């Protein structure tokens, strides 16, 4: 079931080098996701 | 998690989401107290052939 993992990081085009993401959210909400969109 | 050991409060750098940690054997090495932010190492009680 649903998760979020994430990280906020400094930069000077998605860069080379390495990073690691901690979990934030983990939810048994059971949503049958197949499509998504972004909000500005 | 039932077990037995020397419960020593410990310097193991648990990240905030990490509830417990494992040894190379997949046995539990350390836990967080479910009532405190303290991280406890679980050393096996001393053993040895006689």
């Amino acid at each position: 079931y649903f998760k979020i993992y994430s990280k906020h990081t400094p930069i000077n085009d998605l860069p080379q080098g390495f990073s690691a993401l901690e979990p934030l959210v983990d939810l048994p909400i059971g949503i049958n996701i197949t499509r998504f969109q972004t909000l500005l | 998690l039932t077990g037995t050991g020397v419960l020593t409060e410990s310097n193991k750098k648990f990240l905030p989401f990490q509830q417990f940690g494992r040894d190379i054997a997949d046995t539990t090495d350390a836990v967080r107290d479910p009532q405190t932010l303290e991280i406890l190492d679980i050393t096996p009680c001393s053993f040895g052939g006689v």
